[PDB]
């Protein structure tokens, strides 16, 4: 009916989608922190 | 609205008056007074009501939103009594209309509430079945005549399990689903051929030839809607000769279901037709067997009997 | 169980139904592209959600496509070399197919129908182009039917939850009305 | 009626497609037209508060979107275009706006006259 | 519910808290797509305040639509444009959080107090795309935009 | 496609009748 | 869902045939 209804429910798809985003940005945080090593050094 | 609802009502009034020789009655129960003004003048335009001379086919009985629950509750009874005269005294096949039947149920609930009664499920009256039963059973076929009622239903919250429609559903012998999607295709009257059903659709009641030809049209239209989904996702290449033949025949069938009305002669052109029962069965049966495959789809659009579909095809062929 | 939980659950699956409906037509659009290009190609993946194609490829190998590596990594890592990614969104061409051939010699070293599927320089470039054109056509047909099933299975859940919603809707109206009638009685 | 009839139909084609645009990428040019007109006609439906428009002014901003003058322009510049276009017609072309209010309809002469105003203004929009 | 619902009419400014936002770790768990005020107008607070504030509410609402797409696909299958929208949205969510001086024992860190234009210019830089290279963890529980860049120096040297 | 196939088929059947009545 | 069972039971009815096909060979 409305937008963002999946995470509002908090079921299988709701919690797995919250976990799926957390997986992606943790890996990208390591890549982006590695870029800060090069620019600093 | 937007389906030719009032046009269907005026036509049924006209056809039952013309064929069976019986007057009609419209009961405006709890709807908008504006809509009464709209219907009143539309009936004068079409000619079912006539101010100049006593040749009118309709008797109007209005008790709308602005009137109190007690008034709104018993309007249906007032209109019913007018219909009961033509059955009991003059021995006619009468045609009653109740728009809307939900307002009878609502007004009944409101009066029962104000009287001080412990309400039933979903806030309805304790006397829900009896109030409906004492009204509906008056609408029947007697040995003197009959009263055939066409009752408009507003299903609250799209819920058929709600007491108001569910109690009403027990008394219904048929339905007439008017779809907007059918109206957008240009097929008037905008009756959904699939979703519209009747209790009397039985080989014992209507006959052997009626049931099989009727179920034949219901089969090919269900097969049409199934095969059309394949055209959208995949393409026309997937359909075989067996499939593509039924699709072309189904398009002719759904166009032959359309009909020009006598009510819409002042609205637009095209002379209004009254198709007999035998002419209808003979028409659709010959399409399913596949007699008019050579004829185009445009000829079936807006005609009376099957004869006019053959005559229009030759007349349309002269153009190009 | 409770009217509020049913509403959030019904809204959740309604969105999943519409999104799976969208991925059916997008997969169907890519399938139309795949079938035209495969017609002359017979004479000569990363993105999931496409039936059991990635496992079907792994069946014959034990006895291109980054998702194939995901299955085979923990089992047998050291054997197969090379590896590629970004294969799924855009179909394969002569430019992209030629890079696969380059990482072999110059280095240190199937679609049946819409609902079923079976598993020196210039000559090697022919056979690799045939396989990827068969692979790309197989996955889009599978993703179409998989997403079609996902929407239809969601539609069944919506239909049944709509009934359970309306039953619970009526009972909440009935129960809360009885509270008020019982309250007025005791005055 | 002349402009809003075609406008309502094109929005009634857009909302069905809408969801495909999120991850369409490779897509045919026929349905791409519905995405183009659809998003741009939606930008015309936006309006600032306490800023009511006249009936003759409203038809002009829809005439631009419905006849396909916004299509080549970017979606970000649609709000900027309307403010610029509406000021141009009100300041210099009172004769046209007054004629629409009097007639209550875009006449044969007013259609060709209005066509000239939009085409010229669209040419050399940005600086 | 009647008791909170009737109170909304009596208020000029509102601060609608949420459990879903609180359970993630965002404190104060203020709903950015619910909490509103009568003074939020380009004429009252200025056009720079209004455009940036609505700009934050635009991407956070569009972020909810993308979350429904991510549930079936995942982050990988999304386009380059959609991936960046989520990246900017998640950084905005975390920068809205702030440790309080009253809640030192709860959080652990010392409390902050950000000025007006530091808040306006902070979120304006994030929406413009000036902190795409920095990770989302740097914006979690900080004062002004300067502390987010300063915290990224510590996270780099620790890593 | 949907109706493009049968719109083309309907046009051919008109031409068949035009040639037949000659 | 009703068709939730349709997909799941279709999977294991196929795997039942595969497992019984492995069982019959070992039986010989
Ligand atoms: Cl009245
Ligand atoms: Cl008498």
């Amino acid at each position: 009916s409305s937008a963002g209804a999946v995470r509002d429910a908090g079921g299988a798809f709701g919690k797995r989608e919250q976990a799926e985003e957390e997986r992606y940005f943790r890996a990208r945080a390591a890549e982006q922190l590695a870029a800060l090593k090069k620019h600093h050094e | 609205a937007g389906v030719g609802k009032t046009v269907l009502i005026m036509e049924l009034i006209n056809n039952v008056a013309k064929a069976h020789g019986g007057y009609s009655v419209f009961a405006g129960v709890g709807e908008r007074t504006r809509e009464g003004n709209d219907l009143y003048h539309e009936m004068i335009e079409s000619g079912v009501i006539n101010l100049k001379d006593a040749t009118s086919k309709v008797a109007l009985v209005y008790g709308q939103m602005n009137e109190p629950p007690g008034a709104r509750a018993r309007v249906a009874l007032t209109g019913l009594t007018v219909a009961e005269y033509f059955r009991d005294q003059e021995g006619q096949d009468v045609l009653l209309f109740i728009d809307n039947i939900f307002r009878f149920t609502q007004a009944g609930s409101e009066v029962s509430a104000l009287l001080g009664r412990i309400p039933s499920a979903v806030g309805y009256q304790p006397t829900l079945a009896t109030d409906m039963g004492t009204m509906q059973e008056r609408i029947t076929t007697t040995k003197k005549g009959s009263i055939t009622s066409v009752q408009a239903i507003y299903v609250p919250a799209d819920d058929l399990t709600d007491p108001a429609p569910a109690t009403t559903f027990a008394h219904l012998d048929a339905t007439t689903v008017l779809s907007r999607a059918i109206a957008e295709l240009g097929i008037y009257p905008a009756v959904d051929p699939l979703d519209s059903t009747s209790r009397i659709m039985d080989p014992n009641i209507v006959g052997s030839e009626h049931y099989d030809v009727a179920r034949g049209v219901q089969k090919i239209l269900q097969d049409y809607k199934s095969l059309q989904d394949i055209i959208a996702i995949l393409g026309m290449d997937e359909l075989s000769e067996e499939d593509k033949l039924t699709v072309s025949r189904a398009r002719k069938i759904q166009r032959f279901l359309s009909q020009p009305f006598q009510v819409a002669e002042v609205f637009t052109g095209h002379l209004g037709k009254l198709v007999p029962l035998k002419e209808t069965i003979k028409g659709f049966q010959q399409i399913l067997a596949g007699e008019y495959d050579h004829l185009p789809e445009q000829a079936f659009y807006m005609v009376g009997p099957i004869e006019e579909a053959v005559a229009k095809a030759d007349k349309l062929a002269e153009e190009h | 169980a409770t009217l509020k939980d049913i509403t959030r659950r019904l809204k959740s699956i309604k969105n999943i139904q519409k999104i799976t409906k969208s991925m059916k037509m997008v997969a169907a659009a890519k399938y139309a592209r795949a079938e035209r290009e495969l017609k002359p190609a017979r004479v000569y993946s990363d993105r999931g959600l496409c039936g059991a194609i990635h496992s079907s490829v792994a069946k014959q190998m034990k006895s291109v496509g980054d998702k194939i590596r995901s299955i085979l990594h923990r089992t047998h890592s050291d054997q197969f070399l090379v590896t590629f990614k970004e294969v799924g969104r855009r179909p394969p061409t002569f430019g992209d197919a030629s890079v696969i051939a380059l990482e072999l010699l110059n280095s240190g070293y199937r679609f049946r129908s819409v609902i079923s599927y079976k598993t020196q320089e210039y000559s090697l470039a022919n056979i690799i182009y045939y396989s990827l054109k068969e692979s790309t056509t197989s996955e889009q047909s599978a993703r179409m039917t998989a997403m079609d099933n996902a929407s239809k299975n969601a539609s069944e859940m919506i239909d049944k939850l709509t009934l359970t919603f309306n039953r619970t809707r009526q009972a909440v109206i009935t129960k809360e009305l009885i509270e008020i009638i019982s309250g007025a009685a005791a005055l | 009626k002349q402009v809003a009839g075609t406008m309502k139909l094109e929005l009634a084609q857009y909302r069905e497609v809408a969801a495909f645009a999120q991850f369409g990428s490779d897509l045919d040019a026929a349905t791409q037209q519905l995405l183009s007109r659809g998003v741009r006609l939606t930008e015309l439906l936006k309006q600032g508060q306490y800023s009511p428009m006249a009936i003759e002014e409203q038809v002009a901003v829809i005439y631009a979107g419905v006849r396909g003058y916004l299509d080549k322009l970017e979606p970000s510049k649609i709000t900027k275009f309307e403010n610029a276009f509406l000021s141009h017609v009100i300041s210099q072309h009172q004769a046209l706006l007054g004629k629409i209010r009097t007639d209550g309809k875009i006449s044969e002469e007013s259609d060709a006259k209005l066509k000239e105003i939009v085409t010229n203004f669209l040419a050399g929009f940005e600086a």
